[PDB]
């Protein structure tokens, strides 16, 4: 089946350089055009280039010229996007899509999900995490404040409470973010029986179970 | 090179009625290219070389425009076509995109279910307080939150967010959160969270003590 695979979250300080990379598999390399797509969190999409592997023929949108960079290893099926010289505004997630050589009559089929490049001279911080209790149908919740990188991962119960769940997104406090999430249960499952969210900030590799406790 | 102008981002429409998307070009385009985005999330093709319908795509979708403007039509709304839908151009150089409009599932209006933390007992233990305040499951997306401490209006040190519409019961939430210090905190008695929407002829207050 046809899939691509792009490589994961990062997070540069400006000036400095970044390769994200596209991984093609389940087709032939030589006979679909890679596109590359820019959407800064929140607005909408813009177009980068294209790199057509076999003749190794670049087309890049001519507002990028001189700040991205595409090339491609052919023996793994992998096309590269170099951004040199990098600012606050380059900021963005990158998505790499896929486009028949010879058509007309194709569209771009598929795409490698996305790539959130993240420019800042900010350190990188674990997250501190607190229980957040009451005090019919029980609300609890925990905040997670204070870590910059992004993302990270909210769960309750190892995943065993699903439906009710209610994670907000993050947001900067100061120049560092701040994420909530909210599960709410019967009134017979808690405080009887145990609560736990969990969290993960996995740029720090941290990983964080507060058990949720009924307050003096 | 040409831009791509879309018509109303902001779009409300209930399961049944037709819903209607026009992409205004600048400079005439031989054809158009539409596709959906969800929640953070990659973007599917969904309607090319104008109106061909792509691969995935329910028959109550239509292409249309053959000129300078062109057109999304659905003809009957469901609950899985809440998204985010772009127009692409393959014309001129360099390529462009719309800037997007967000579809939206209008459903009957609902009130929130509000709820308000006091501070942890381990963050007043690191010297800090923060009084969060859920606002969960409601409709429309419009809200407006309005704090108050020992009865008057705390203008600064507010932070809202907001999750996306639940693909289930279509419903927003919304989580406010009050950041004071340790001492500040420990200093005012009752800590309200006063919310207005539009359901309700008055606000919905959930306020506590620290004399607890």
């Amino acid at each position: 089946k046809v899939q691509l695979q792009q490589s994961g979250a990062e997070l540069v300080k400006p000036g400095a350089s970044v390769k994200l990379s596209c991984k093609a598999s389940g087709y032939t390399f030589t006979e679909y055009i890679i596109h590359w797509v820019k959407q800064k969190s929140g607005q909408g999409l813009e177009w980068i280039g294209w790199f057509y592997p076999g003749s190794g023929n670049i087309k890049y949108n001519e507002k990028f010229k001189d700040k991205a960079t595409l090339t491609a290893d052919k023996s793994s099926s992998t096309v590269y996007m170099e951004l040199s010289r990098l600012t606050s505004e380059d900021s963005a997630v990158y998505f790499c899509a896929r486009h028949e050589d010879r058509n007309y009559y194709s569209y771009w089929d598929y795409w490698g999900q996305g790539t959130t490049l993240t420019v800042s001279s900010a350190k990188t911080t674990p997250p501190s995490v607190y229980p957040l209790a009451p005090g019919s149908m029980v609300t609890l919740g925990c905040l997670v404040k204070g870590y910059f990188p992004e993302p990270v991962t909210v769960t309750w119960n190892s995943g065993s409470l699903s439906s009710g769940v209610h994670t907000f997104p993050a947001v900067l406090q100061s120049d560092l973010y701040t994420l909530s999430s909210s599960v709410t249960v019967p009134s017979s499952t808690w405080p009887s029986e145990t609560v736990t969210c969990n969290v993960a900030h996995p740029a720090s590799s941290t990983k964080v179970d507060k058990k949720i406790v009924p307050r003096d | 090179q040409i831009v791509l102008t879309q018509s109303p981002a902001l779009m409300s429409a209930s399961p049944g009625e037709k819903v209607t998307m026009t992409c205004s070009a600048s400079s005439s385009v031989s054809n158009m290219y539409w596709y959906q985005q969800k929640p953070r999330s990659s973007p599917k093709p969904w309607i090319y070389l104008t109106s061909n319908l792509a691969s995935g795509v329910p028959a109550r979708f239509s292409g249309s425009g053959s000129g300078t403007s062109y057109s999304l039509t659905i003809s009957s709304m469901e609950a899985e076509d809440a998204a985010t839908y772009y127009c692409q151009q393959w014309s001129s150089n360099p390529l462009t995109f719309g800037a997007g409009t967000k579809l939206e599932l209008k459903r009957a209006d609902a009130a929130p279910t509000v709820s308000i933390f006091p501070p942890s007992s381990e963050q007043l233990t690191s010297g800090g307080a923060s009084v969060v305040c859920f606002l969960n499951n409601f409709y429309p997306k419009d809200i407006n939150v309005k704090w108050k401490i020992d009865g008057s209006e705390r203008q600064n040190g507010v932070l809202n967010s907001w999750t996306d519409q639940d693909s289930k019961d279509s419903t927003y939430s919304m989580s406010s959160t009050l950041t004071l210090t340790k001492d500040e905190y420990e200093r005012h008695n009752s800590y309200t969270c006063e919310a207005t929407h539009k359901t309700s002829t008055s606000p919905i207050v959930k306020s506590f003590n620290r004399n607890e």
